[PDB]
């Protein structure tokens, strides 16, 4: 009904406007040339590149980019490797006190993290450890796992083992064949699984605060969370803006583009 | 081997100006990477108290904002500067050094960390705006309402916001009255124990009250600092701002690439090619001259405002001094820098190429250098009555706990506030109650 | 091979015997129906045959080996699912393809196995659409694709025929006897539908509660149903029963009297006497009187009733009233009052206690 | 069969053994520590505390004022997103538009820094200079005052906080094949009153673990309160006072107990998801 | 009220035709059925019916109303739908309490009309679970009943019975058949099955490929098929065809030739000399020669063709050679040659060039 396609349109628009507008604001007020920044209007007049350059130019973001990207990818890998091996003894299996286990999974990501900032620090974390790669994983990880599991638990409940009976059947042996069809049963469940989780543990600012400590072993979160423009004379919003753009964006057409299988998940 | 000087934010491009200026000379010996903090002064403080306590070996010197010298001393962080491999770093600290700076060098017993640079608040206003600024806070608001009644650019530009700024225009203000915090020994509060040091401070908190209270001043002064001051001045809101030297560069660079709007600068043919290349300024003589000169009828400045009108006002005093980084696995070189550093050739270029003033006092005897700086005049006669701060372990509890009850700024009663005021200071001398 | 099940039953607490100790030999090649209402332990006998499931008691022997709890892969079996699960993520000749891979064939071999398999199978032309897009009779016919090309020693399977129009059905069902014909295959087949059972079966199984009712020919348990349940059970419409009291020269009925024939009544007394009998009548067997040639109106007892309904079947009318299996040249209609004749040859009688066969040889 | 525990158990074995050290001691350490009267400033002298350290907090305005403004905030975001959450998953779902666009504009929402979101409704409510406020009359100064800063701030987060629970409930309809809401429709037409009727119940745990995880994750801020104020407005989170008593003052003493007092407020709500409301894991 | 499905059609990308402007009417208070393949469109039909498919043209007209686009609740009207679907975290009680919820009626008046609605319908002697405890028969059941319950302007219902046993499924027919007669009201069941469709219509309609074959009571199309694909889909074995040719006495054979009955002929004459017939015949008429008495040797043809096999299913020798179908009276084996006989009254003639019944009124 072409009325209902009309309210179909206009909701479709303007939700799409809605969660578009905020990065418009910061992207418009990144181009806007310093004189013009102060003004109201969002009209994008007159831009510069000279922010970007600014920011392009010395490594304070590019480093804490690649610090961050680092870990965002060794987080994931070995977040779902431990995952994937314990998935399936909770939602292809059964044993006892499996609901408790579960009962506990799902809570022990979603932790406050500023209780768990001071033992660390007071800890091997702090202590035993302080301006290295393993000091923040190990934050990261406590946090993924129970996601990974919990996630790919319902990743899990999706398949019926039917077909592994059927395998049996064409060959009983374990892993080998079965492997080979039960693996690229559950490869998109991995995917999806390790996409968000990517995202999420890339986006922490806590701990990439309070444990971090120079250029080697500090994420881009804590860079641009202290960053105050290149020149200490210009107003820096300009570059805290040209900034935030660039660091936000390429994570984002990343994973647009990855959309598919975690929509699917 | 190379050493990690951390900066403030807000003054880095100095820094990194005269660290590759002494870095060329160092050579082999070793070289100095400059690392930075945040621009707020609690922020670059706790960060780097992380920094330590976290007890890393890779920083090597920092800059410590002096009020934050008596505490590290009590705790057995950085060295009294006799420890030094070299020694005679204690005797380039004293030297040429200004009394003031020196005095917060030294804690009880010991001096612990070598003066660098200092300041003190200039009162500052559009003397296109005005002739004779009103050097009072009563003809402050005064003209301000001459400004605001006429719909000009009536705001006042003093940093508000729950930071320890604005518990140091305060203590400005208390001092200039006559008042003080505590106890010399730092034992007892005392800025109510006397009716003479109530009506000091409570007079301060009037006029607090009354400022922001005033019709057309700024809504949001409530949240600004120096910048956000100097900014909205130069975005022609306020007219009148008490903060310190930097502005005057900051003008000054401003215009030559855009600033304020009724001073083009960058259009005129003498300041093309001025600023350099990483953004600065770095003028010809004559660029100075005439951005001077320019600067001078639109842009005037003062002597800080006087409470009681026949009286000079007693204006607090702030700075940095240098110390080696106790956690340092070498630091002879540490002193050597501190030295190097501390040297002329760079204290003469942070002030006058750099802003900020640097506490070797035969430099303001260079008429180039006076000509470049003209209120170091203000400054030196500033000095000889500056209010200094409580001096304690304590301080950053004291103040901040102060912040804390003073937030209502607007909306204090002026006489209660006070109790509270002794009450929260109290629980922070005691040490005693959450940080709020 | 010959396979051997005795006393095998599958037990879970519950305790509950799911399957209660059944027992067959099947012949090397021969083809089977299982078959029982629903909640007959079929799909415990499935996993059960194929060495999957326990045997809680009895013994499992194929070929003289032992393979009781022998998972199916140590049989040289193939089988089919009812719900026809079939390999996902891979198209239709990647997925047939498969288990003849595990067979490890030349791949072009293979390729061509399954190109012969499309035409011979034949559940569609070899669309290779992706398994989803395909629907649940096409997929249960690719299942069968996957029983074909594996050629094994032995066969289960369990209702494909349901998910299609019953002539294409019963045309795979006679292509799956031309295979397992050809293939000379030790064959069981799991069906409700006994026509199809009736068709394909050299040998039924018929169970009620798991435990074996009877094995036999379709002609047989037609002929001679061994109680007066599976006597219900077979055929369909199923037999008419009626409480018909012993005379001393056979029954007296609620509509009349037969003598029972001689040769008849000499296992009437081998046996005991029962007062009230289930006497048995084929529906098929009733017809109208005036239909009948001249040894029919001698010899059978013809007696009247309302034709309360008549259903009309094209070739009979379904006279029900009980359901007389009349043929459509009587012009017979709904409530109208008929003379039914019957045939003594076609009665069957189950003592009324205990519903065992009186009539049976 | 013991065999196939104790293989479950070897699967299992790595991830709980860890998983205990890297929470359980430190939790452990950290109630000894609420049992020391401490300073980093003076770590050595470390006596006992008589349960001091949590009287002090129970004793304390800002403590509870600073747990008030996080229950008001958490609250009414929960609300909210919720409300908004679930229009945002059935449209999600049911547009005729190519769905790659709607699944494009919700995920980035949920995908970006938080910090930088922070920032630009913090600009964009800065007066003169931020547009959002630059366009209400004069002397409103969003920023100065509590309850507008607060309102302000939640409607900052709902900008991040949502889109992620959209997307759970998306998944919590993708576990409900549509042709059930077309058999629900089936008699039960007028979809208003039908789509909520049939899925108020068919939403088991589709919605109700994610309502408790929102909640929590909205229990956990110490970010946009943070950078938007300090703390001033009186606008403390519990967070910001927990990093206020440590980085600021260093009595480990208070601010263990007030980390673990914390971790006793979430293990309540927490146990009320699973005592009360049913709130069992999807898998039960 | 009337149903009228005036020209009705619907096409959808793939613009192509799911129904071909099918065209019917429903009196108040009948009883039809609606048969044809998987795919011919009846579930179209259901769901433009439900004014909920869009009716992409023509006219459905209810009661004096043009209604194709009407929402449910306006149209009055309920599915006994295929799904089976009643409530999951709901009981079995309550899914049939959902209908009465939305009636909204007193308590003890609900409490009233599920006791009867619970003694009709009842697959489970009202056991009240969840409904994931019981099985799928059961299920399909409690949905009948559960749909039922409401008495609406009309029902449509969806081949239910394959969900069942055929003893159980014919016992809910004769139920379904008297609920639709204490409702008299407007109803379509619709099937893929003849079988079905013969007894439960007043009248059928028949499609293939989204359109009508014919429409008619059953006895009406078997006597007079529209065309060779409802003569090939009537019937259980389907209707014979064998190719034969035009003789001035009636018809040629591929074994003999015959005479055709004088109006017939006639008919035959009005129409074209087409080069090619199918000869129509329902296999069941066909019998062994021997069986017969002299009136049927008069009516009938005799010849001989091999039974290449015989299988016996007790009413017939299914004579494979085709099939040929003798009554299982007839001793004749498997592989044996015979003489056929069939009554030369019976056949129809379909024009092969075109597939119209030449023999149809
Ligand atoms: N874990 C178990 N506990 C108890 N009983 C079980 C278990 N596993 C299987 N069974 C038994 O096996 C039977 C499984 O169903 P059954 O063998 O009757 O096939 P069905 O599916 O009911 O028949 P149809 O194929 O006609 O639907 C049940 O009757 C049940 O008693
Ligand atoms: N979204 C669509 N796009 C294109 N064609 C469609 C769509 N939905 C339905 N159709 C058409 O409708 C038909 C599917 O419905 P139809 O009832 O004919 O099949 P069916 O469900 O197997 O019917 P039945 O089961 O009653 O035999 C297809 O042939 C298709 O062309
Ligand atoms: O002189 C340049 C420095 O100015 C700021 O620090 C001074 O002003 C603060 C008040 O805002 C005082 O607390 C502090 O004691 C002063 O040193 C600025 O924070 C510094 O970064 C500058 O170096």
């Amino acid at each position: 009904d072409a009325r209902r396609a009309t309210w179909w349109s206009v909701v479709n628009i303007l939700v799409i406007v809605y969660a578009l507008i905020p990065v418009l604001w910061i992207l418009s007020l990144s181009l806007k040339p310093t004189s013009s920044v102060k003004d109201g209007k969002l009209i994008p007049t007159e831009i510069t590149f000279a922010n970007y350059k600014a920011i392009f130019s010395g490594d304070a973001f590019t480093s804490a980019l690649f610090n961050s990207i680092g870990i965002g990818l060794i987080t994931t890998i070995i977040a779902v490797v431990i995952g994937g091996m314990a998935a399936y003894a909770v939602a292809r299996l059964q044993f006892p006190g499996k609901q408790l286990l579960i009962g506990v999974a799902l809570l022990i990501a979603m932790f406050p993290h500023i209780s768990l900032v001071t033992p660390i620090f007071n800890m091997w974390r702090g202590i035993g450890l302080f301006d290295t790669w393993p000091g923040l994983i190990i934050p990261y990880i406590t946090f993924a796992l129970p996601l990974a599991i919990y996630t790919l638990s319902a990743f899990f409940r999706e398949i019926p083992w039917d077909l592994e009976k059927a395998a049996k059947m064409d060959g009983a042996t374990p892993a080998q064949a079965f492997r080979k069809v039960i693996a690229p049963l559950a490869a998109p469940g991995i995917v999806t699984a390790a996409i968000l989780v990517f995202i999420f543990a890339w986006n922490d600012l806590l701990l990439a605060l309070s444990l971090t400590a120079t250029q080697r072993a500090i994420t881009a979160p804590v860079a641009i969370a202290n960053f105050t423009g290149s020149s200490q004379f210009e107003e820096p919003t300009g570059s805290i803006a040209a900034g935030a753009m660039v660091i936000t964006i390429p994570i984002i057409i990343f994973v647009l583009i990855f959309q598919r299988r975690i929509v699917a998940g | 081997i190379v050493i990690n000087y951390y900066t403030p934010a807000n003054e880095e491009a100095t820094f990194k100006a005269v660290a590759n200026r002494c870095n060329e000379q160092l050579g082999g010996r070793f070289q100095i990477a400059q690392r930075n903090l945040p621009k707020g002064a609690d922020d670059q403080r706790l960060q780097l108290a992380r920094r330590l306590t976290g007890n890393d070996k890779s920083l090597d010197v920092m800059a410590l904002d002096v009020v934050w010298t008596a505490e590290f001393a009590e705790a057995g962080w950085a060295v009294p500067l006799s420890e030094d491999p070299a020694g005679l770093a204690e005797a380039d600290a004293t030297e040429n050094t200004l009394p003031g700076p020196l005095e917060t060098a030294r804690w009880q017993d010991e001096l612990y960390a070598a003066p660098i640079t200092t300041n003190t608040q200039l009162l500052w206003y559009r003397a296109d705006l005005m002739p004779a600024p009103p050097t009072t806070w009563d003809g402050m608001l005064d003209e301000a309402n001459r400004l605001y009644r006429e719909g000009g650019p009536s705001w006042i530009a003093v940093q508000g916001k729950q930071y320890e700024g604005m518990v140091v225009w305060f203590n400005t203000l208390l001092q200039s009255a006559g008042g003080q915090v505590l106890s010399d020994d730092g034992q007892r509060v005392t800025l109510t124990d006397t009716p003479e040091h109530r009506a000091a401070t409570v007079k301060a908190l009037r006029i607090i009250k009354s400022v922001a209270t005033a019709p057309g001043a700024d809504p949001s002064i409530t949240q600004t600092d120096e910048n956000t001051a100097r900014l909205a001045l130069e975005q022609g809101k306020a007219a009148l701002e008490v903060n310190w030297p930097y502005v005057l560069p900051s003008l000054l660079e401003n215009a030559v690439k855009g600033g304020v709007s009724f001073l083009p600068l960058d259009g005129d043919p003498a300041l093309q090619g001025s600023i350099n290349d990483v953004g600065t300024f770095s003028p010809t003589d004559e660029q100075f001259d005439i951005a001077f000169d320019a600067s001078k009828k639109v842009f005037g400045f003062a002597p800080y405002p006087g409470v009681n009108p026949d009286e000079p006002a007693r204006v607090t005093l702030g700075g940095l001094n240098l110390a080696v980084a106790s956690t340092s696995q070498h630091k002879a070189e540490a002193f050597e820098a501190i030295r190097c550093l501390r040297n002329v050739e760079n204290q003469r270029y942070t002030s006058i190429e750099g802003g900020l003033p640097a506490v070797r006092t035969s430099l303001y005897d260079d008429p180039a250098f006076q000509k470049k700086y003209p209120q170091y005049e203000i400054i030196r006669q500033q000095l000889t009555n500056a209010a200094v701060r409580p001096a304690t372990p304590v301080y950053q509890a004291v103040s901040t706990r102060m912040s804390a009850t003073l937030a209502p700024i607007s909306d204090i009663d002026p006489e209660r506030t006070a109790d509270e005021l002794t009450e929260a200071v109290q629980k922070a001398i005691d040490g005693k109650g959450l940080i709020p | 091979a010959e396979i051997v099940l005795d006393r095998v039953t599958k037990s879970y607490p519950d305790v509950r015997a799911a399957v209660k100790e059944f027992s067959m030999t099947i012949a090397d090649g021969e083809f089977i129906i299982l078959v029982g209402p629903s909640g007959c332990g079929k799909s415990t006998t499935l996993n059960m045959i194929a060495g999957l499931e326990e045997i809680t008691s009895g013994e499992l022997r194929i070929g003289g080996e032992r393979v009781n709890e022998k998972a199916p892969k140590d049989r040289d079996i193939a089988m089919v699912f009812q719900s026809y699960a079939l390999y996902p993520h891979m198209t239709v000749r990647q997925n047939i393809a498969f288990p003849l891979t595990l067979a490890k064939v030349p791949k072009a071999e293979i390729a061509a196995k399954v190109e012969e398999t499309a035409k011979i199978l034949d559940l569609s032309e070899l669309l290779d659409r992706k398994p989803g897009q395909l629907s649940g009779g096409q997929r249960q016919r690719v299942a069968m694709g996957r029983a074909i090309v594996r050629s094994p020693k032995a066969f289960l399977m369990d209702q494909p025929l349901s998910n299609l129009d019953a002539k294409l059905r019963v045309q795979m069902r006679a292509e799956i006897s031309r295979l397992q014909d050809r293939l000379g295959t030790t064959t069981v087949y799991v069906t409700h539908d006994q026509t199809e059972a009736m068709t394909l079966g050299d040998r039924v199984v018929v169970m009620l509660a798991g435990e074996v009712q009877q094995i036999g020919t379709p002609d047989e348990l037609y002929s001679s149903p061994a109680n007066l349940f599976v006597a219900g059970f077979i055929g369909s419409p199923a037999m008419n029963f009626f409480p018909a009291t012993r005379t001393d020269v056979g029954v007296r009925l609620p509509f009349g009297e037969v003598t029972l024939t001689p040769h008849m009544l000499d296992l009437l007394d081998k046996q005991a006497r029962p007062e009230n009998i289930i006497v048995g009548i084929r529906p098929e067997h009733i017809e109208d009187s005036a239909l009948l040639d001249g040894y029919a109106r001698i010899r059978a007892l013809t007696f009247s009733v309302r034709a309360d309904i008549v259903e009309s079947l094209g070739a009979d009318k379904y006279v029900h009233f009980f359901i007389a299996r009349v043929s459509a040249d009587s012009r017979v209609r709904t409530g109208e009052q008929i003379e039914l004749a019957i045939d003594t040859t076609k009665l069957s009688i189950f003592d009324a206690a205990t519903g065992l066969n009186l009539t049976r040889d | 069969k013991k065999s196939e525990r104790r293989l479950a158990f070897w699967l299992i074995a790595p991830a709980v053994l860890l998983m205990l050290a890297v929470t359980a001691y430190p939790i452990g350490y950290a109630v000894w520590l609420s049992l020391q009267r401490y300073n980093l400033a003076e770590p050595h002298d470390t006596e006992f505390i008589g349960l001091a350290n949590y009287v002090t907090v129970l004793t304390d305005g800002y403590w509870w004022t600073a747990f008030a403004v996080t229950l008001g905030i958490t609250v009414v975001s929960v609300a909210i997103e919720f409300a908004l959450g679930l229009a945002l998953a059935l449209v999600m779902h049911r547009t005729i538009f190519g769905k790659g666009a709607v699944r494009t504009a919700i995920l980035i929402p949920y995908g970006i820094v938080t910090v930088a979101a922070s920032y630009s409704w913090y600009y964009a409510w800065t007066p003169g200079t931020g547009y959002l406020a630059n366009l209400l009359p004069e002397g409103s100064a969003p920023l100065t005052d509590q309850l507008p800063s607060l309102a302000i701030v939640v409607l900052a987060e709902v900008w991040k906080t949502t889109p992620f629970m959209a997307l759970l409930l998306l998944a919590g309809l993708a576990l409900v094949p549509q042709d059930l809401l077309n058999a629900a429709q089936v008699d039960g037409a007028g979809p208003w009153k039908r789509l909520t009727k049939v899925i108020l119940p068919m939403i088991k745990p589709a919605i109700l673990v994610a309502l408790l995880f929102r909640t929590l994750d909205a229990f956990r801020i110490f970010d946009n309160i943070y950078i938007l104020t300090g703390g001033s407005n009186d606008t403390g989170s519990v967070s910001i006072l927990g990093y206020d008593n440590l980085f600021k003052a260093f009595n480990v003493g208070l601010g263990s107990a007030i980390s673990v007092l914390i971790f006793l407020s979430v293990a309540i709500i927490a146990f009320i998801y699973i005592k009360i409301f049913g709130a069992a894991a999807p898998g039960s």
